[PDB]
């Protein structure tokens, strides 16, 4: 499943606008999805252990929540 | 190739036939013979190493190997199965044929 | 009363199971503490502290020393990526930086 | 005097397994010393979190094995939890 | 003294062998490419160079087809069809001119077995692991037919073949591995897997088959059975290992291989001591009854890594990285060990000529491993070559599917143990580990078996 | 006799980069830590060990932070460090 | 009681070899005075704060290490 390309060209686009940036080279695009891979699958995996502690077979909000928490990047908004 | 050949060839794409069997081994250093190409060391009597005579292994085993059979001290961490799998793992990597 | 042995004995450790537990204990993290994690905590502590110390002996003796000072420790951890990334955020006193040199500085 | 206690005794014993002829100075022990206090506080803290965060009042050896596979980075981790593990199945043999 | 013979020169004073002009028998390697001689002799790998399970099922192609059933569409493999350990599946037999199986004991009348290897019958331990490993390939084939009924015989044979290959590398990189080199040897030299690299050469090195014997110094002189509850087994709960080479009817005629893998389970091994190295049944009784004169296996390997040429232990400990003696006050602290260092200097002269077999073995083990910094080094090195350079490594991807890899990673060598045979108790968790009856043992009616559900088609 | 410029530059580099001594003057960073101290509290003493520690610290931080600048410098194609170098690596850092 | 001015160019000079800087500019020593002040008064800052709660008179060693380790930036070698 190579659903790393359903993050589009347009969307990273859009999120450089929202950053600030005016004028954009062609060979970002692979970059940002490398940087996004990394850090997903770092919270990903803290997520599913503090998932797997507790016996549980679904990945609720507060286990993000926390993989973020120790990762220095609190989130507001859900619990 | 779906499944592993036999003979282990063309798993490499660059060069098929490294890493196959019935081909000569790697050497990771140059090797070092009495005469420079084919002798080995101890052919020829009289013939210094690094200008020290060679030892005979037979002899290097009775003085050194050698020790009395009954102060063996067994391991308190590993079973046989220890030495039987590495066996088995050695017969899987490798086997140097000689002439009959 | 039989003869007393430590705790870390019978673990087979170097490391104190009793002060451990105690620390876990005293150092208000958890109303109990189970019998076998002062052990647990005990092996993977003494593991980390091997580690490094064989790391550190290995560097004090590519520079034909005998004993280790904190020049060595620190070029353990720094020529190490998982004890680098365990430690990202420590400095180490008297330790020095990690000899290198940009290419584009250099003549050409 | 009061007494002051430290891990350097058994320091010295992993050393002296590690490095048989190998010496070490009082600057790093000292390190070691507070290199070991700082992962102990590490685990130890997170342990904690993790009995909190399921609503259990025991830190048990399940807490400190997730404990040290979050914080331990890659391969470290791996071997940190097969130590840990050999000791407990030993400490409950005996 | 003519080739291709390199026959053992006797030293004077000699405590078994007296006369001098008496020889121990010796054969050269054959050579790469002979008839030259402006080319650098160099050895034939005759088996393939990857963690492949061809132990069993071959490495040449008659050889491969002919361990195979073709008398049926089951795609199994073909057992004895003479002898069977309580209902239960042996090794072919082989046919051959010499077969030193029969020249142990006329009696009997037992030929040599035969496997994926010409050596699988030196000792009945080997025999019973190659059986073992041939009966859970035929378990699992039956198992995969039952799941899968529309399969041919060739399909089952490659499936199987396939989960016995993943099977070996498993066990081995988890639990064998670890045990040889240590925690710190193994991190270093064994990373954490990554993915496939084909700019990495899987050749197996010449100094390997040299620096993989240190297992030689885990040999106990006796070989060991016990009975269904661990007990010495009579009769002869106890053999020399003199009495058990070639001795392929000791597992036909005695009992079947339950009682020599319980044996092997619950028998602590050898410790490797500066002043222990190896036992003398290995030493001076090695193949005593086939052979005119016992052979030195020690000697054997000295005089085994002088014909192939490789460099001295120096000249390893460079390669290495470590520290290279030259005086004997340097080689004392190498070895940590004074009188050791005085022997060695007083046989070789120099640490330039000292074998790699004799530093490899003489060095401090490291912590928690068997072997030390050297022979870590080189073993290490070679198995990240090894594992890095298969593209059919278990862990690759589309090798096997996910599902597959959660079911395979629970494999365990108790499991395959106690599952193919009439054992009930087997040793837990890390079974290279555990030796002590009943302390460390289970009844494997409580550890999962392995999941097959996932291998649906 | 002269060397070119540059040269005694990466013999310096290479010179400090294996030592481990401390390269601020002990006592001008002493009456500099005790002249900053004031500000907060009024006949203020400290350990030794203190003013010890806080000259590693900062002796740290500003090799890191020259680390940093040295990278922000190369970035813009160039061999000296300038001011908005170190503002750059430490608006980057989060400090600014 | 400009004691800002005892950090000397040659020193600074020495820190920025140390962390690979072939060539400097001439405006750098004054942006590194300031930045290391900043860094010293924050330190010292909590350190003071360390010790008034202490109700002690003199700042030791370990308040500076607590201080310091309440940024992000644990230091080894100096207390436990
Ligand atoms: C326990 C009883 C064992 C016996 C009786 C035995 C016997 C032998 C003999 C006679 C040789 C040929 C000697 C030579 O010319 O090099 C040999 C080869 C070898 N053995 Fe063993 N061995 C035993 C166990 C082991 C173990 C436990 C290992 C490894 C862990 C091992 C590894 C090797 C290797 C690497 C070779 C060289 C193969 C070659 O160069 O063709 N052996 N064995
Ligand atoms: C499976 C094996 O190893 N050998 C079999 C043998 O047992 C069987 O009787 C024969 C006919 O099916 O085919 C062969
Ligand atoms: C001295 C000796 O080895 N004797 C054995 C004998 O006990 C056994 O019954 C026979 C057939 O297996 O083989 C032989
Ligand atoms: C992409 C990749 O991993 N390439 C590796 C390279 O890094 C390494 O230097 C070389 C020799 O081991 O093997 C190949």
């Amino acid at each position: 499943r190579d659903n790393i390309q359903g993050i589009t060209k347009p969307a990273i686009r859009r999120l450089a606008r929202r950053g600030g940036v005016k004028r954009i080279s062609g060979l970002i695009y692979e970059e940002t999805r490398g940087v996004l891979k990394v850090f997903l699958e770092n919270v990903i995996r803290d997520a599913v252990t503090y998932t797997e502690h507790a016996k549980r077979k679904t990945v609720t909000a507060m286990d993000v929540v926390y993989a973020l928490k120790r990762q220095g990047r609190t989130l507001y908004g859900f619990g | 190739d779906k499944y592993r050949t036999i003979t282990g060839m063309c798993n490499n794409r660059r060069s098929p036939t490294l890493g196959a069997s019935n081909r000569a081994f790697v050497r990771w250093l140059p090797a070092e013979y009495e005469d420079g190409f084919s002798l080995p060391y101890g052919w020829t009597p009289g013939v210094k190493r690094n200008g020290f005579p060679v030892a005979l292994a037979r002899a290097v085993s009775n003085e050194i190997v050698r020790f009395p059979t009954d102060q063996l001290t067994p391991d308190q961490e590993r079973s046989l199965m220890f030495m039987q799998w590495g066996q088995l793992l050695d017969h899987d990597l490798d086997f140097t044929p000689e002439p009959a | 009363r039989a003869k007393a042995k430590t705790r870390s004995s019978r673990a087979g450790l170097q490391f104190p199971v009793g002060r451990v537990h105690r620390l876990l204990r005293k150092g208000n993290y958890a109303e109990r503490v189970g019998a076998g994690a002062p052990v647990y905590l005990a092996a993977v502590l003494e593991y980390l502290t091997a580690e490094i110390l064989e790391l550190a002996g290995n560097a004090a003796r590519d520079n034909k020393k005998t004993r280790i000072i904190p020049r060595h420790l620190q070029l353990a951890v720094r020529n190490d990526e998982e004890l680098n990334k365990l430690l990202g955020r420590v400095t180490i006193a008297q330790g020095g930086v990690l000899p290198n040199i940009q290419s584009v500085l250099l003549p050409k | 005097k009061t007494r002051k206690e430290s891990y350097a005794i058994y320091v010295y014993k992993v050393l002296k397994q590690v490095h048989p002829d190998t010496g070490i100075s009082s600057k790093a022990m000292s390190i070691m010393n507070s290199f070991v206090n700082d992962v102990f506080e590490r685990i130890a803290g997170e342990a904690s979190r993790l009995a909190h965060y399921n609503k259990r009042s025991t830190i048990t050896s399940r807490e400190i094995q997730t404990a040290v596979r979050l914080l331990l980075p890659g391969e470290l981790a791996k071997h940190a939890v097969s130590e840990g593990t050999k000791a407990v199945t030993k400490y409950t043999s005996a | 003294q003519q080739p291709p013979c390199f026959p053992l020169k006797i030293p004077p004073n000699d405590p078994r062998i007296k006369n001098q002009a008496d020889c121990i028998p010796f054969f050269r390697s054959c050579p790469a490419c002979p008839g030259s001689n402006i080319t650098i002799r160099n050895q034939i790998n005759a088996l393939t160079s990857f963690v492949d399970a061809s132990m069993v099922y071959g490495s040449e192609e008659p050889l491969a087809r002919n361990l195979r059933n073709m008398s049926n569409q089951l795609g199994l493999l073909a057992v004895n069809q003479r002898f069977q350990d309580n209902g239960r599946a042996l090794l072919p037999f082989d046919n051959l001119h010499d077969d030193p199986c029969l020249l142990t004991n006329r009696s009997a009348r037992i030929p040599c077995f035969l496997a994926g290897d010409t050596r699988s019958s030196e000792m009945p331990e080997l025999t019973s692991m190659h059986t073992l490993l041939l009966r859970e390939h035929n378990r699992l084939a039956t198992e995969l037919k039952s799941l899968n009924p529309r399969w041919d015989g060739e399909r089952l044979y490659q499936e199987a073949r396939k989960i016995v290959g993943a099977m070996v590398q498993i066990i081995t990189y988890r639990d064998y591995l670890p045990l040889v080199l240590g925690p710190t040897a193994m991190r270093k030299y064994l990373p954490t897997y990554r993915s496939y690299n084909d700019s990495v050469d899987p050749r197996i090195a010449n100094v390997f088959t040299n620096a993989f014997r240190y297992g030689h110094t885990l040999i106990q002189p006796f070989m060991f059975r016990l009975d269904n509850r661990y007990q010495p087994m009579e009769p002869n709960p106890r053999v020399p290992l003199s009495r058990v080479f070639f001795a392929s009817w000791r597992v036909v005629l005695e009992g079947g291989i339950d009682p020599i893998l319980r044996g092997l389970m619950a028998t602590p091994a050898k410790l490797n001591r500066q002043n222990q190295i190896a036992v003398d049944e290995i030493r001076e009784r090695l193949f005593e009854q086939v052979m005119r004169i016992g052979l030195d296996l020690p000697a054997l390997n000295m005089q085994r890594s002088r014909d192939h040429g490789l460099p001295g232990y120096n000249a390893w400990r460079r390669f290495c990285g470590l520290p290279q003696p030259e005086t004997v006050g340097q080689l004392g602290t190498v070895l940590r060990n004074l009188k050791l260092a005085r022997k060695l200097m007083e046989q070789y002269g120099t640490p330039n000529n000292i074998d790699i077999w004799m530093g490899g073995v003489s060095e401090p083990l490291k912590r928690k491993g068997r072997v030390g910094p050297l022979l870590a080094c080189i073993i290490g090195t070679q198995f990240r070559k090894l594992r890095d350079g298969d593209r059919f490594w278990w862990e690759n991807e589309g090798v096997f599917s996910m599902q597959q890899r959660q079911a395979l990673a629970q494999i365990s060598l108790p499991r395959i143990i106690c599952d193919n045979t009439g054992i009930t108790t087997v040793s837990k968790n890390n079974i290279f580990m555990s030796n002590s009856y009943p302390r460390d043992f289970v009844n494997c009616s409580t550890l999962p078996a392995l999941n097959l559900a996932s291998w649906r088609e | 006799h002269r060397y070119r410029p540059g040269t005694v530059a990466l013999r310096e580099i290479r010179r400090y980069q294996k030592s481990t001594e401390l390269l601020i003057r002990k006592l001008p960073f002493q009456r500099l830590v005790r002249e900053i101290a004031q500000d907060f509290k009024t006949d203020l003493r400290f350990q030794s060990s203190a003013v010890m520690a806080l000259q590693e610290a900062s002796e740290a931080y500003l090799v890191a932070l020259f680390e940093d600048t040295n990278l922000c410098a190369i970035h813009a194609k160039r061999v000296t460090i300038m001011p908005k170098d170190i503002q750059l690596a430490r608006r980057i850092r989060g400090e600014r």
